[PDB]
């Protein structure tokens, strides 16, 4: 739970993306939430501002506003602001979600995809299993801490990670578990860097390695912060003047949820 | 669905 010093505004997306095994994109969705914490009465009488950036009339993102918000001044003036004129906010902290957003992509276009995925899979000498390489790339600003690659096998043998080949080498299995399977942590996936993950698994056919499954996770705390897909806050401003700026602070996250290859 | 307020 993040610190808040009168008024917090939380932008979560949350990002499913899937691959084949050559890293040919199948799909892609992103949904987002736009939430705005308030704990000073003061401040609750307030009207958000979304940044010139984005564009609140874009059809493919299906933008819906809390029943409350006035819809219509969301769409002419990308202001956040309320039916009654003067009606006010929670001003009791809890997390008030007023705006959502949904966008899909299709086959071989990467345009919400933060990290592309490739595997490559040829057999092993030093166990009855295969030699696994996972390379991956991110387009993000900030770096990603451990990331999780997931391999659907328990083996008997444990799994032994090659670290002449893979990037982030201090890469480690964290556990193996006979329903949830094999989990690689690496620490970091850099800003803009190509990496790769290589290792030797046992399991009895090539197909039983999937799907693989990645799990990550980019928080920033900033008021410019700007999500994955473009939402961002111009100002926040007091709902009966919209001269008088307001303090506030910005949180945007990213987080994977049914992100694979098979 | 939205939290009543």
């Amino acid at each position: 739970v993040p610190e808040n010093n009168g008024i917090l505004i939380s932008i979560k997306e949350v990002i499913n993306a899937e691959f084949s095994r050559d890293g040919t994109i199948h799909s892609s969705e992103l949904k987002g939430v736009l939430e705005l914490r308030i704990n000073d009465h003061d401040l609750s009488h307030s009207n958000l501002k979304l940044a010139d950036s984005i564009d609140v009339r874009d059809k493919s993102f299906q933008f819906k506003t809390h029943p409350n918000i006035d819809k219509q001044s969301f769409l002419s003036t990308k202001l956040i602001s309320l039916r009654d004129k003067s009606k006010a906010f929670p001003a009791n902290d809890q997390s008030l979600g007023v705006l959502r957003w949904r966008k899909v992509a299709p086959a071989e276009d990467d345009s919400l995809i933060p990290l592309t995925l490739t595997t490559a899979v040829s057999p092993s000498e030093s166990q009855q299993g295969f030699d696994v390489i996972i390379e991956y790339e991110s387009v993000l600003e900030t770096e990603l801490a451990d990331v999780i690659f997931t391999i659907p096998v328990f083996p008997q043998e444990p799994v032994d990670i090659n670290t002449e080949s893979s990037t982030c080498s201090d890469a480690e299995v964290v556990n193996m578990d006979q329903e949830m399977g094999t989990s690689i942590k690496i620490s970091k996936i850099a800003a803009n860097d190509a990496g790769a993950l290589a290792f030797t698994i046992e399991a009895p056919y090539e197909d039983a390695l999937y799907p693989m499954t990645v799990s990550f996770q980019e928080s920033t705390r900033d008021k410019l912060a700007k999500s994955f897909t473009g939402m961002a806050i111009q100002s926040v401003v007091m709902a009966n003047d919209h001269d008088q700026e307001l303090p506030y602070d910005v949180i945007t996250s990213l987080k994977s949820d049914e992100y694979l290859v098979q | 669905k939205w939290d009543d307020f």
